[PDB]
């Protein structure tokens, strides 16, 4: 019956009117070929008949678009881009959330489909700004999202068809400011790998219309002097190839365009102009989430020229050069917005930046005359300049616990730095006892609660939670039945909020806790994707930022000691005889982190680690006196 | 056809006149409705419990169904009947079942009958089997629902004819109450029975709900072939048949094992296990066995399955023999049923009905050796030709066709012991004539229900609903011993008096030494089969049954 009505239909549309319920009647019946008849009949009628959404919701028409099939899909995204006009806000509401979780679909076809329905969903719901519905302004929202995101897709004809859309008049200016300032509007942090690519391409673009395209010059085969277009068209061509290039163009023209409309501008609406793009910028550093080197570097490098925009959330700036491992241009725009209270927390930001980078001489010179202003700040920080962790550390925790000090109330800031102060001294010795009680005891009371509580206010994670995680490692492979991470990461691989987080950084301590309690098949993928996490942080950096390059290359010793170890117990060829422990000695004790050169954070890491390794080695299988006479030597060594 | 389960679904009312009725001992109309729909889920569950049934609520406070529908309530959906269905529904029986009705639903809140027959067709097409019938039953108190507002009359109209279009086929069992009211209206348009009827617009009674005979608590609906044989005229010329049976005896569904603890059905495993030695043994070296007195005959599985085949299966006719040559006192087996089916040989029909038709006007009856599976032995049956029967309805109730009757052989017959032919006379054959004729009885095939199966099914339900007590079937094979009586009269006595005679009324204990001692007494005598039994088990002899195999073993073993 139904092969026959879709027959007869294809060329009759005026037939299938009285077979309409009888069709939805059996549309549900069906799963094959005949579902997808069932739907072009369907199709042939939809303008001439009403109240269709009751009929698809009550044969659950969302479910069945989300089933792979590329000829039932594409007559449903037909079907519904011919009932939408139609429709009602909140029945859109719902059929939007099936339509957009569709970018992803290959067959561009239904892509091209869905672009279209967009189109049409843009068009009609810009609305003249009056306040008429939530959902009116909502889907309105989530569509123009979707359809910034089309612009990074495959089958470059829809998106050179994207493209013209966007462009078009009444949606982004022809004016060259106002397209300059709308670019901004259509970030879509969902895409910023492409961003500055098509914001210059968008810029560029308009140029075409423009009415200058002769030799821009006399000629005079010595020379074949050539037009403007045969510039402007390769520039673009190699601006979207690379990301270095597409940087310099875009900040270049962001440059250009601003410095040129000091002209045609007065200053009571240049400083609107300027507070926008200032707006806008703070929107990008805080909604970024996959933080990419090139664009951050060009927003912050466009700041840094400009007196309006110098003023950028300090703390937005220190996240993302931090996250994207760019700290120089976010450490000299901070340091030009120094040279023109809101004043501590640049430089919190400022020393916050440094750290990361080394140069601890400049971080504890900056240390001393804006953060301090006492006299007990003054001297441990001397004492710590020498290689003295214990008075200093000592004077600290002294000047952390008072109810003196009734000549100025020490800052706030003041009082974080000497906790952070007093948690890296700690570090430096080995106190890891003294760190971590010192280190939890900033979230809550006696016994904290170490769960979610550092997981809130994520400056706790980036500030207690290494070293509270660091001290408590060592302390269990110091030999202490102190079982508190074991439930607290077991617990923390639940969404992402405590499991990216923690596999992101901590990746080598992770893997000693894994192959602590032996599950040395997850202890192996954690310190493979270590690796692999190193490499990228090492990529990352610059080529002439010393001292940082060094920081991260001297935990290769750790990395490859912990898989050489994984590796030797796992096969069992080596647990036979004696021979590869004796091997697995004198290879260890024959290469050292070299004294005078490494501070002692690697020498305590490679030697717990090597002392735990030989604990371990001591529970399957002379082997006695000798084992521990080379910890002896390596501890000896420690001392030397 | 064969796999399509019939599907159900009620339409209660739910408005405020529903609830409300006459104070008086007559139940509330909501009351019957649900105590009916209760009675017609207990007789679709244990008849035919495949069928799909549903209840939908319509005209409650509260709303329930695929889309949403204002004062629509879908209690269930579309599934096989069940125990836990039918007591999710008591609940609202009686005034305490109305307020806890009141309180979970509502009532009032003026619907527009056309959703509700959209939510109907929407669970009807939202079965992934076949729909052999649609049926949606609407119990109502009233017969104008609208009038006051045409526009919704037209739509439910339209949605009704709709569905009746579609397939779907509703008869509403209308509700009496007080007042002069229940006029043939706005309902009678839309009845896709279209039952036929005077139409009276006076009723004042129940409408068709009693017709439910309500409790009709035994069935098991099925139609199949049960064989597809071959009618062999010759040797060479066959034609096709099907091999129906009309009757047939019912019995109880079988028992099932369960695990006391868990409550669970336990998997049984048969297997022949090992000879004391420890193993398992093949189907090769087993071989059936049989002893008659010392002589042991030792058989093989397939030969003993090979010494009772003797014909393919199929129908050999053997001659024409008239109807009045088969005695109604031969009857071995419940007679079957023959149609011509042209799924093996094409032209089977037309033969058959020609043969029907020169076979039933000679009045004879065809006679043949039936074969029905591949080593049955031969079987003669002779067929006689029914000729179909038809009522002015236009209902069939004796289908065309040839009927099997099982020819019993010779080793089936029993003989009677002699007896002496003593005669009645006239002027009590006329007594007996007057009583037979005051005893009239028009006896049909639907005029009685098995007792047993009656209880059984009644016991299941009260153990399966906590009736607290089995309801009491009530016998319908039971004579009615006092009403018979009084309606002979006392010409019974006259009977008696006139041949009866006046005198005629009508109406261990034991050990060694007392066997010892008893065997040279030789009595074993008031030694009772029970006792001889035990002695037997207890001491670990071999024991039988009879007397005599006991009596000779331990007479012989004890002393020799």
């Amino acid at each position: 019956f139904i092969v026959c009505l879709n027959k007869v239909t294809k060329s009759f549309p005026p037939l299938a009117d009285r077979f309409m319920n009888a069709v939805f009647f059996l549309l549900p019946k069906f799963h094959g070929v005949l579902k997808t008849l069932c739907l072009e009949v369907v199709l042939c009628r939809v303008e001439g008949m009403t109240e269709l959404y009751f009929q698809l919701k009550s044969k659950d028409f969302v479910q069945v678009m989300r089933h792979r099939d590329d000829e039932r899909q594409k007559v449903c995204l037909d079907i519904i881009y011919k009932m939408m006009p139609k429709l009602k806000p909140v029945e859109l509401r719902e059929l939007l959330n099936p339509v957009v979780e569709f970018v992803s679909h290959p067959s561009t076809t239904c892509r091209e489909q869905m672009y279209n329905i967009l189109m049409w969903i843009h068009d009609n719901y810009r609305d003249p700004e009056s306040e008429t519905d939530n959902d009116s302004q909502e889907i309105f929202k989530l569509a123009k999202d979707v359809l910034i995101q089309g612009l990074i897709d495959e089958n470059p004809g829809l998106q050179l068809i994207i493209r013209n859309f966007w462009s078009h008049e009444t949606r982004l200016p022809s004016n060259t400011l106002d397209r300059l300032l709308a670019l901004n509007s259509l970030y879509s942090p969902k895409i910023e790998v492409h961003f500055l690519s098509l914001a210059t391409n968008f810029l560029l673009e308009m140029t075409s219309m423009s009415p200058d395209y002769p030799n821009p010059m006399f000629e005079h085969l010595p020379d074949i002097q050539i037009k403007h277009s045969s510039l402007i068209t390769p520039l673009q061509a190699v601006a979207q190839r690379d990301p270095i290039i597409a940087k310099q163009l875009f900040s270049s023209l962001f440059s250009g365009i601003l410095k040129e409309m000091d002209k045609f501008k007065t200053l009571s609406e240049k400083n609107n102009i300027t507070q926008k793009l200032l707006q806008d910028f703070n929107r990008f550093l805080n909604t970024t989430f996959s933080f990419f080197p090139p664009f951050v570097s060009c927003i912050q490098d466009i700041s840094c020229q400009h007196a309006a925009l110098l003023s950028l959330d300090p703390a937005a700036v220190s996240a993302g050069c931090l996250a994207s491992l760019q700290q120089p241009v976010g450490i000299r725009l901070l340091e030009e917005a120094l040279l023109r209270p809101p004043d501590v927390l640049r430089w919190v930001e400022l020393a916050k930046l440094y750290r990361s980078i080394g140069e601890y001489d400049v971080l504890r010179g900056i240390f001393t005359s804006e953060i301090g202003t006492k006299q007990i700040t003054q001297s441990a920080l001397l004492a710590e300049a020498r290689s003295d962790y214990s008075e200093a550390a000592k004077q600290y925790d002294e000047a952390l616990n008072k109810q003196d000090w009734v000549d100025g109330e020490p800052t706030e800031a003041e009082k974080d730095f000497w906790e952070l102060a007093s948690l890296d001294c700690y570090n430096h010795l080995a106190e890891w006892k003294s760190l971590e009680y010192c280190s939890t005891a900033s979230i809550d009371s006696e016994n904290p609660p170490d769960l979610n509580k550092i997981w809130s206010e994520p400056f706790y994670q980036e500030t207690y939670l290494p070293y509270m995680i660091r001290s408590k490692l060592k302390l269990l492979l110091q030999g202490e039945a102190d079982q508190s991470l074991l439930t607290f990461i077991d617990k923390a691989m639940h969404g992402e909020l405590q499991k990216a987080i923690l596999e992101l950084h901590y990746s080598q301590e992770l893997s000693l806790l894994y192959l602590l309690q032996d599950d040395v098949d997850r202890a192996k993928y954690y310190i493979q994707n270590g690796i692999q996490s190193f490499m990228q942080n090492y990529s990352s950096i610059d080529v002439l930022l010393h001292q940082s390059r060094l920081t991260k290359l001297q935990s290769v010793q750790a990395l490859t000691e912990i898989q050489e170890f994984i590796s030797f117990i796992s096969k069992q060829g080596n647990l036979s005889s004696q021979v590869p422990l004796k091997r697995l000695l004198n290879t260890w004790t024959n290469r050292y982190p070299d004294a005078k050169m490494d501070p002692m954070n690697i020498w305590d890491d490679i030697i717990t680690n090597r002392c735990f390794f030989l604990s371990k080695i001591e529970e399957k299988l002379d082997i006695s006196s000798l084992i521990r006479s080379c910890k002896f030597s390596m501890k000896m060594k420690m001392i030397d | 056809k064969y796999s399509g389960r019939d599907s159900l679904i009620f339409l209660v009312d739910a408005s405020k006149a529903m609830f409300e009725s006459q104070s008086e001992d007559e139940l509330t109309p909501f009351d019957m409705s649900i105590q009916c729909i209760q009675s017609v889920y207990i007789s679709k569950i244990i008849s035919s419990d495949r069928d799909l049934l549903a209840v939908v609520f319509y005209g409650t406070e509260k709303d329930k169904n695929s889309v949403n529908f204002k004062n629509i309530y879908v209690l269930q959906e579309l599934d096989n009947p069940g125990a836990k269905r039918i007591l999710e529904l008591d609940q609202f029986k009686g005034q305490q079942g109305q307020k806890r009705f009141q309180d979970m639903m509502g009532h009032g809140s003026d619907y527009s009958l056309s959703e509700v027959l959209w939510v109907c067709a929407n669970l009807f097409s939202d079965v992934q089997f076949k729909m052999s019938h649609k049926r949606i039953m609407l119990f109502t108190n009233e017969d104008n629902p609208h009038g006051n507002d045409s526009a919704k009359a037209s739509r439910a109209r339209t949605k009704a004819g709709d569905l009746r279009d579609t397939g779907i086929f509703l008869d509403l069992m209308h509700l009496k109450k007080p007042g002069g009211f229940d006029i043939s209206l706005f309902y009678r348009d839309i009845i896709s029975i279209a039952e036929d009827e005077d139409l009276r617009v006076h009723f004042e009674e129940s409408s068709k709900l009693e017709d439910l005979l309500r409790k009709v608590r035994a069935k098991e609906t099925r139609k199949r072939a049960l064989s597809r044989l071959k009618l062999k005229l010759n040797k060479d010329i066959v034609i096709s048949v099907g091999i129906y049976n009309l009757v047939q005896k019912a019995l109880k569904p079988p028992p099932i094992k369960l695990y006391r603890e868990t409550n669970e059905p336990v998997k049984t495993k048969t297997r022949t296990f090992n000879t004391s030695t420890g193993g398992l043994l093949l189907p090769s070296d087993t071989k059936r066995s049989q002893i008659y007195g010392s002589r042991q005959i030792i058989l093989e599985k397939e030969e003993t399955e090979e010494l009772k085949r003797f014909d393919d299966p199929g129908l050999m006719l053997m001659g024409f023999k008239p109807l009045v040559l088969l005695k109604k006192h031969h009857y071995l087996r419940p007679s079957l049923f023959v149609y011509p089916e042209e799924s093996l040989v094409i032209g089977s029909s037309t033969l058959f009905s020609a043969l029907l038709i020169k076979c039933l006007e000679k009045e004879v009856a065809a006679l043949c050796r039936y074969t029905p599976r591949r080593n049955i032995p031969p079987y003669f049956v002779a067929l006689v030709p029914q000729e179909e029967e038809l009522d002015d309805q236009k209902i069939q109730v004796t289908p065309p066709g040839f009927q099997l009757v099982f020819l019993p052989f010779a080793d089936d017959k029993r003989k009677m012991p002699f007896t002496e032919k003593i005669m009645a006379t006239p002027e009590q054959v006329g007594k007996m004539k007057a009583i037979v004729e005051k005893l009239r009885f028009t006896y049909r095939s639907d005029s009685f229900e098995n007792p047993v199966l009656q209880q059984h099914f009644r016991n299941l339900e009260a153990l399966a609903l906590d009736l607290m007590e089995p309801e009491q079937a009530v016998d319908l094979t039971l004579p009615k011993v006092e009403a018979m009586n009084k309606r002979l009269g006392s010409l019974v006595d006259e009977f008696k008096e006139l041949v009866y005679p006046p005198d005629y009324n009508p109406e261990v204990e034991y050990s060694e030494e007392e066997l010892k001692t008893h065997i040279s007494k030789g009595t074993l005598g008031k030694f009772t089969v029970p006792m001889l039994k035990e002695a037997c088990r207890a001491y670990g002899l071999k024991s039988g049954l009879k007397k005599q195999e006991l009596l000779e073993a331990l007479t012989k073993h004890f002393q020799d």
